[PDB]
């Protein structure tokens, strides 16, 4: 045995004109350690091949796989079925994307959107010459950027957000945390004054209503909630 | 008709293809990246280990420099590597680091003091001098004796990618994601660009460029066990080998990792061994000490894959419904340095294999992990196809040879991007294309004619059987050990696969965002990619680097100091043609002898090889006599090439 | 209109070229006046509990609202004022907060969806300080235009009177949960939201002002309920028809 | 949360893919229960001016609504159900026509400078309406909470004593003008906005509506300033310590 | 440098330019109609006489 699980998916392929939104449920007996992943490919090669989702490293480190599990944006590679004590799991792509077909979106390009609207990367006036010894950097400053540079561009706290759900160009809060990771970064130049310029509005971090879902809800476990708070204050003395 | 025009066209989002597109972009040219996937999604991002450069910063890195990471690379190479393009690499790699650093990567730094160390020989404290404080650290990866492999706390490759992805943005490089190229469009010898197909939408679409180049990545999942992404299945590789003009080099020479995780083959770092983990059999025994009764479980990587296969052939493996498999323990380390300096493994245990690495077992089992093979190239990167260039993974500029050294490959990639990157931005923008519609009509329309046959056939065979076949077929005759009559009957079936994937029939009609067709064109060329590496295994008749034939147990410098080139001239046959490229003795700066790890006298010596040697022991003693450095001797001993922006030397702590 | 102004909403930026300052100030207003009603309330339900510690106790603290220490026999001109403050600032907060409220029919029906699928406390929260806020617009305004305007009915008597005779006690229970549900989410989202707080373990601040909030709120409701029972027990004990309870507590000291 | 919402949610459309008609039903609705409260006040204000007729015309009018031909000295409890509905009819289009209200700063500032750059009469007259809108959230409850809860309290002696003795004038005094012009305005647009009665001649007909629109407020202001003063001056004359004006009305006929 | 390529390249977005951009477009052709104003405003619009047609 292994119980028999339901697996009820959301379906519906915008460019067919035939094509209308629906659920179809699926029946999986689960296996030990099955995640997501498993289940999907599972469907995909022996009941419906028709399905659309994404995967890339299958190993919770690309944040290809976001989607709605039961209410909750999460990763569907790192999430077991063994952990649905009912044998129910409801499958919803992640809403506050644009949606491809069925659990497929693109949360690539919005990220790219965002990467740029925040304009992330490093600004410096000079270019340190890479044939020489590098600029020395204190070793807890390099480990706090990389806390905020772990940030995988999964989706699952920009559609986690009540805000961003309403209201589509909220930055989001990795566009939030994007920005302290450079304000952060030795290397890069730019004052808060900069940072305003990019975020100072009501689309930026004072659309942010504090909901906290993003928090609770990254699989990287990021400083969310203090950070964006530190942003706040910032931004909110800025003149 | 629609056509895309730039002047340079980029295949690929990885480290090496974004790294190159930087390159190109920034003197200028307008480049185009096409990706299957969101390119910071790419395979490039799953690397922890870390990257090599000799920057001799640490204490362990202490007296590092270009030569001793040199040797590194041919020695791990089996002397299969082209030694100028080693020499190219060793020397670009301190400043590929460096540009990153400046870009903002968050490599973990040099703190001042004692520290806990492990070092398996004497694993007393390290001390950092106060004038090493702040600059880039390193640590023991990859087996090599000078520690040098530099990383961004547990996500290497990740903070890699992402820098540069974020580069590109900022340069204003057109990164166009959900696109897979799926033909190469050439003439008269030379490539135009490629026939790409919008994964969304379905069109048919031409890219037209000065010069093209595939950065696609390995081709690992023609195994059925790999730690590769499910998107690492070569198509860049086999739309090369479709041209019939381009050859693709020792795709015989495929590397695996001894511990991934069983069988979901999510990778579980090296630090586990490095760090004091042990390997037990079905009955809880320690084995590798009966083995290798010196180095035990801190062998060579190659070395413990292959008596981890070797116990499980003597019936001491663990049986599971998914295969056999052995156990990694690294409880015996402590719960509390798992939770500090193994914190990641902890995790992917919890999360994957549903248990705690500090109280049990992890089960682990040798699978694929590194393509050494890929699209040949010259020293500048580009194709025997003009025009087209390649870079990274997908590639055989031939650094690695049989054997690629850990924290090598990232390096490469970046470094690759970097160099071929140069060559690549002067030949788009001091050559002269000529763009015939006649041509791009053809392989467009030829494209979607192809499209619709799939969609149209009636065909009764089952793409995902036959892929699912090809899986296990590699991985049962063309893995760690191999033979010719198991190779022979992997190639027959291959061959048998391959014709039946023509009469694949598929249920979704669409010719948008169709998972189904989308594998019905990538099976057939997986099995053309698996193909070059099943025959190429059983045509080198040799033991060398990771290929291992055990009815031909030594390396044959004499009849095999070669490079297998395949190819696929005619599109009629249904196997690769395969030629040989010899490895001259005479241009290289370390002449073949012993690789380090593995059975001594264990290989064929060619008598050129001791001519050679001979000529450079004598070189160096005249030269080293009349107070000449390192960097005089290595002149005379192989002059190699490199960029004019790359051409100088790399300032280390200590001169 | 000004040249400035005309300036900013045609090009989208200030003469100097730079985004408006004006979005961070609203947005401090807001949680400004926020935090003054939320603290304000806190002090307004121990002033009006004081009817559980005896007429005579409450009836001594009216009157020093009243400026007892400088007025004869305090003069509630003084909480009429006081009460035009808080009106106003009542009237500001509301003003600035409305700006987060869903505003069209496909913000409400996906967020709500939202809400209902994730089973997110926090979130779940926000949605209930919208909803007391709607609210309020109606039941806060009928309270606070009486204190402003019948500061002189304001006792342990006269309170009661209106509690019960004038039946205001239906528009008291709800308004209590209200305020009370919407004042106690308002300052813990306003320290998470500012983390003054957060220290070196954001987590552990956030977990324990999650549970301060429930008890902060679990404390004043029932006391809440308890001062209100105290109010209608009075006020239905006041039968005489010859009695004038509406002043009678001003007609002791003028 | 149901399925249909989930897939409208996330669809955008339907289940049967085609887009919500719930826009047109609130947009209905939203006009709808602003007919009501704009025929509504009109009749209000004419029934509440009877006292310029007299005590006992007001005082009769009073009589009916709480069904003298019904019940003995008719049941004050009817005027209570009445403006419970009221109330929720004006709660609901709040609610709809909030959705109207710029939203943000950037929205504010651009509207606020574009009406002042247009001087265009009907833009300038929806910023009025948006002003008297939220203003009555609060003067409005006020007046609503009071007659559905004090219906006894009502006529020609005891509307005069809340008028003045409590303090109610300064508050009816606002909103006059703001319901007034709110309500006027509001019926004029929903004219042109439905067109009911465009005909052949469209322009000729707003041209007239426009014209009906300001009579009609000058109309009812004056009125309602009239029979402000009426209330007013008798409820200045009400000066007997010892007589009960809130509820002399009542003490008539139980 | 800067391409961009249509089977049928028409420059001029007045009556003559459009019309042959449908003749074009709907065999299948791409094509591209460039014009120095939005096409509809076009001299081709203060046209008040008429259009000379043996109907
Ligand atoms: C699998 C792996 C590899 C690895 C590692 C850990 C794991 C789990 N850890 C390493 C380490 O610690 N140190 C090291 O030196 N190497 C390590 N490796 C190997 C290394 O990461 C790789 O060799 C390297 O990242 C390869 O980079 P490359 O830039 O070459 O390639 P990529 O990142 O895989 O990206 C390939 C791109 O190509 C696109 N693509 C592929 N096919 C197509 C087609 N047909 N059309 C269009 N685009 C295509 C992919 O989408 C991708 O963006
Ligand atoms: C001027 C005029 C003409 C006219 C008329 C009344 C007036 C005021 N009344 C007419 C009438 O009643 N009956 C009639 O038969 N003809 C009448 N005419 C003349 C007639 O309208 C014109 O001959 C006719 O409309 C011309 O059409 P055509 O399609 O050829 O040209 P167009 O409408 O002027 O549009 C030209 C387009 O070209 C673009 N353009 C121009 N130069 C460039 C460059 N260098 N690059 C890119 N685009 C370019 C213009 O922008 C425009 O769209
Ligand atoms: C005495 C009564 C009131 C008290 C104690 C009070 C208190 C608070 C507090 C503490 C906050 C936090 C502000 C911030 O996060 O910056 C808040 C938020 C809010 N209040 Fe009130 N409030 C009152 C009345 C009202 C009214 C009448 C409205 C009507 C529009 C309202 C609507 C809101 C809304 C919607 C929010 C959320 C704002 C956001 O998410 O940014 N409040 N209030
Ligand atoms: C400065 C202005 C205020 C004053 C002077 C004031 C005064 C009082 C007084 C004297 C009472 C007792 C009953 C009565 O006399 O009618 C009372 C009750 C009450 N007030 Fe206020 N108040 C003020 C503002 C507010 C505000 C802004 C709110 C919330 C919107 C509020 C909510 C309540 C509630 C719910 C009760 C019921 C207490 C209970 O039964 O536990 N008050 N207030
Ligand atoms: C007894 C009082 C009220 C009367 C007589 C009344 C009447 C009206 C009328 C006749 C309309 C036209 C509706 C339409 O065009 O569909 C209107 C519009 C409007 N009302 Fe009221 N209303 C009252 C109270 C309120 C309140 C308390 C608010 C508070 C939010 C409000 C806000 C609005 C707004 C903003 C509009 C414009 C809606 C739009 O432009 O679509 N009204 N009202
Ligand atoms: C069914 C509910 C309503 C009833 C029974 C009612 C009853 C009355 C009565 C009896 C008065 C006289 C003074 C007093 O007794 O306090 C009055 C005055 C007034 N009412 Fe209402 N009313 C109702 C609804 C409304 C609404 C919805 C508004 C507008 C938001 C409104 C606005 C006014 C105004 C402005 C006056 C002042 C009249 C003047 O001075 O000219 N009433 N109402
Ligand atoms: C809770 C306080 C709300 C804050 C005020 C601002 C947000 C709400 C108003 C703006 C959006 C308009 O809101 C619109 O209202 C109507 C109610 O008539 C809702 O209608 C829906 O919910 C109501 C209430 O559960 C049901 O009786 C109704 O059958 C259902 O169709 C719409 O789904 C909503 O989108
Ligand atoms: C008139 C009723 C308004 C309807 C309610 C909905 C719309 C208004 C609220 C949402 C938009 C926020 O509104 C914001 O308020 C502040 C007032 O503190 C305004 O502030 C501006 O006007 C106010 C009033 O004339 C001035 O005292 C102030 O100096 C000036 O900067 C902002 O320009 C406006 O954008
Ligand atoms: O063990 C790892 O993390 C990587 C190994 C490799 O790149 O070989
Ligand atoms: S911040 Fe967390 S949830 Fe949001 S994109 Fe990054 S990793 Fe995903
Ligand atoms: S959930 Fe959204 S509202 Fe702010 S706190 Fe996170 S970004
Ligand atoms: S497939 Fe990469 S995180 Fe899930
Ligand atoms: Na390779």
């Amino acid at each position: 045995m292994g119980r028999m699980l339901t697996i009820r998916v959301f379906k519906y392929d915008p460019q067919s004109a035939v094509s209308k939104p629906h659920f179809q449920e699926y029946k999986i007996e689960e296996a030990p350690s099955m995640t997501i992943f498993i289940v999907l490919n599972m469907i995909r090669e022996t009941y419906d091949p028709d399905l659309n989702f994404d995967f890339v490293c299958r190993a919770g480190i690309c944040g290809s796989c976001g989607m709605m599990i039961n209410g909750r944006p999460s990763l569907a590679c790192r999430t077991l079925t063994k952990d649905f004590e009912d044998g129910v799991i409801t499958l919803l792509p992640l809403p506050a994307f644009k949606l491809i077909k069925d659990l497929s979106v693109d949360t690539g390009n919005w990220f790219n959107g965002m990467s740029q609207r925040v304009e992330s990367w490093i600004h410096a006036q000079k270019e340190h010459d890479i044939s020489k010894l590098e600029e020395r950097i204190e070793p807890e400053v390099a480990q706090e950027v990389f806390e905020l540079d772990r940030c995988i561009e999964c989706g699952c706290c920009i559609a986690a957000c009540g805000t961003k759900i309403m209201r589509e160009d909220f930055v989001g809060a990795a566009g939030l945390n994007r920005v302290v990771r450079f304000m952060i970064d030795p290397h890069d130049e730019r004052t808060d004054e900069d940072y305003y310029e990019l975020i100072g509005d009501d689309d930026g971090v004072f659309g942010c209503m504090t909901l906290l879902a993003c928090h609770d809800v990254c699989p990287k476990n990021l400083p969310l909630q203090s950070k964006i708070a530190y942003l706040r204050r910032k931004m909110v003395s800025v003149n | 008709m629609k056509v895309q025009y730039c002047d340079s066209l980029v295949i690929g989002g990885g480290l090496a293809g974004l790294r190159a597109a930087v390159a190109t972009q920034q003197k200028g040219l307008s480049t185009i990246v096409l990706s299957l996937i969101p390119v910071k999604r790419s395979h490039s991002a799953a690397a922890q280990g870390g990257m090599q450069a000799s920057l001799g910063n640490s204490k362990m890195s202490d007296g590092d420099n270009e030569d001793l990471h040199f040797m590194d690379t041919v020695k791990g190479s089996d002397w299969g590597c082209d030694q100028k393009v080693a020499r190219m690499f060793v020397n670009t790699a301190p400043k590929a680091i460096r540009e990153l650093a400046a870009w903002g990567v968050p490599w973990t730094r040099i703190h001042k003091g004692d520290r806990m160390a492990i070092i398996n020989a004497q694993k007393t404290t390290i001390t950092e001098e106060d004038f090493r404080h702040g600059l880039i650290h390193s640590r023991d990866f990859g087996g090599t004796k000078k520690w040098r492999t530099c990383y961004t706390a547990d996500a290497t490759g990740h903070t890699m990618l992402f820098a540069v992805a974020n580069e590109c943005l900022k340069l204003g490089v057109s990164i166009q994601d959900r696109k897979e190229a799926i033909a190469l469009i050439h003439q008269d010898g030379k490539c135009y660009g490629a026939v790409v197909r919008d994964l969304v939408t379905g069109d048919i679409i031409a890219y037209v460029a000065k010069g093209t180049l595939i950065a696609t990545g390995g081709y690992g999942r023609i195994y059925k066990n790999t730690t590769n992404a499910v998107v690492c299945e070569g198509t860049g590789t086999a739309i090369a080998l479709e041209t019939g003009i381009a050859q693709l080099g020792n795709m015989e020479a495929v590397q695996f990792h001894p511990t991934p995780l069983f069988p979901s083959g999510i990778l579980l770092t090296e630090g586990c061994r490095g760090d004091g983990g042990i390997l037990r059999d079905v009955d809880g025994h320690r084995f590798m000490p009966d083995y290798e009764p010196e180095k035990k479980e801190l062998a060579s990587r190659d070395v413990v894959s292959r008596r981890m296969i070797e116990h499980i052939r003597k019936g001491k493996g663990v049986q599971s419904p998914y295969g056999q498999h052995l156990w990694l323990d690294i409880s015996i380390l402590g719960r509390k340095h798992i939770e500090t300096n193994l914190r990641d493994v902890q995790e992917i245990c919890e999360y994957f294999a549903g248990i705690d690495p500090a109280e049990k077992w992890a089960p682990v089992l040798p699978m694929q992990h590194y393509s050494m093979g890929g699209i040949r190239t010259d020293y500048r990167g580009e194709a025997k196809l003009k025009g087209l260039f390649s870079a990274g993974e997908a590639a055989c500029w031939d650094m690695h040879g049989f054997n690629r050294l850990g924290g090598n490959s990232v390096s490469e990639a970046v470094v690759a991007g970097m160099i071929v990157g140069e060559y690549f931005a002067e030949h788009c923008a001091n050559t002269q294309v000529d763009l015939e519609t006649k041509t791009l009509e053809k392989f467009v329309k030829g494209q979607e004619a192809y499209m619709k046959s799939l969609v149209e056939s009636k065909g009764t065979e089952d793409v995902f059987k036959i892929k699912n076949r090809m899986k296990d077929v590699m991985d049962d005759n063309v893995g760690i050990f191999r033979d010719g009559p198991h190779l022979e009957k992997a190639v027959k079936e291959l061959e048998e696969l391959y014709k039946k994937s023509k009469n694949v029939g598929i249920k979704n009609k669409r010719l948008h965002a169709n998972p189904e067709l989308e594998e019905a064109y990538r099976v057939p060329m997986m099995l053309k990619v698996a193909l070059c590496v099943a025959k190429g295994a059983l045509d080198r008749t040799e033991s060398r680097g990771a290929h291992n034939r055990e009815d031909y147990p030594k390396r044959d410098d004499i009849n095999w100091l070669n490079r297998t080139l395949a190819s696929w001239p005619n599109p009629e046959q249904t196997l690769p043609t395969l030629e040989y490229e010899a490895l001259d003795v005479n241009e290289m700066e370390i002449a073949p002898g012993y690789r380090g790890y593995g059975a001594k006298g264990n290989y064929i010596e060619n008598p050129l090889s001791v001519k050679r040697q001979e000529e450079i022991d004598k070189i160096q003693s005249e030269l080293e006599a009349a107070g000449k450095d390192r960097h005089a001797i290595q002149e005379a001993l192989m002059p190699y090439e490199l960029p004019a922006k790359y051409k100088a030397r790399n300032e280390r702590l200590g001169d | 209109m000004t040249n400035e102004s005309i300036l900013e909403s045609y090009s989208g930026v200030t003469p100097e070229r730079k985004k408006s300052r004006m979005p961070a100030k609203l947005d401090w207003w807001q949680s400004a006046t926020g935090l003054f009603l939320g603290l304000f309330m806190i002090g307004h339900m121990f002033f009006v509990s004081t009817i559980l510690l005896g007429d005579n106790v409450m009836l001594w603290v009216t009157k020093k609202f009243e400026l007892d220490f400088i007025f004869e026999g305090g003069k509630p001109i003084v909480v009429s004022f006081l009460a035009a403050f808080v009106f106003a600032v009542f009237i500001a907060h509301a003003f600035l907060a409305m700006r987060k409220f869903p505003i069209n029919y496909r913000q409400y029906l996906t967020f709500k969806t939202h809400k209902d699928l994730m089973r997110h406390g926090d979130t779940t929260l926000w949605w209930i300080q919208a909803m007391t806020g709607f609210a309020m617009f109606f039941l806060g305004s009928v309270h606070l235009y009486i204190m402003m305007t019948q500061p002189q009915t304001i006792g342990p008597v006269s309170s009661s009177f209106r509690m019960v005779s004038e039946w205001m006690w239906p528009l008291y229970l709800v308004l209590l949960f209200a305020v009370e549900l919407h004042g106690s989410v308002g300052l813990y989202r306003l320290a998470v939201k500012w983390g003054w707080f957060d220290g070196e373990t954001p987590d552990k601040t956030r977990a324990n002002l999650k549970k301060l909030k429930t008890l902060m709120s679990a404390f004043l409701i029932v006391l809440g309920l308890l001062t209100f029972g105290a109010y209608v027990k009075k006020g239905l004990e006041q039968t005489d028809p010859n009695i004038d309870y509406k002043y009678f507590d001003y007609k002791r000291t003028h």
